[PDB]
């Protein structure tokens, strides 16, 4: 995944991805991907 | 090979959204089934039951 930093916390996802991730626009402000929120 | 391809592009088309279709089929299958809770409960320490 190239042009989405990853951060360590995670959140609910609204865009799947795959394996456990997903990708989301959120804070100025980039898209992000993070592990998906239970 | 590629050159003949553009009579059956069509074809190609409809194959390649199908296969979409069922990955994503397969995909939201899981969570009409598992995904019922918006919580998740944690187990009590307690074994007494
Ligand atoms: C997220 O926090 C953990 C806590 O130890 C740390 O190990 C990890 O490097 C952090 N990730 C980022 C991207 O800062």
């Amino acid at each position: 995944l190239i042009g989405a930093e990853h951060v360590n916390n995670s959140y609910e996802c609204d865009i799947p991805i795959g394996a456990g991730i997903c990708a989301s626009y959120q804070t100025s402000q980039s898209i992000i991907a993070y592990t998906m929120s239970l | 090979c590629s050159n003949l391809l553009l009579q059956y592009g069509s074809f190609c088309t409809q194959l390649n959204r199908a296969l979409t279709g069922i990955a994503v089929e397969q995909d939201k299958n899981t969570q009409e089934v598992f995904a019922q809770v918006k919580q998740i409960y944690k187990t009590p320490p307690i074994k007494d039951f």
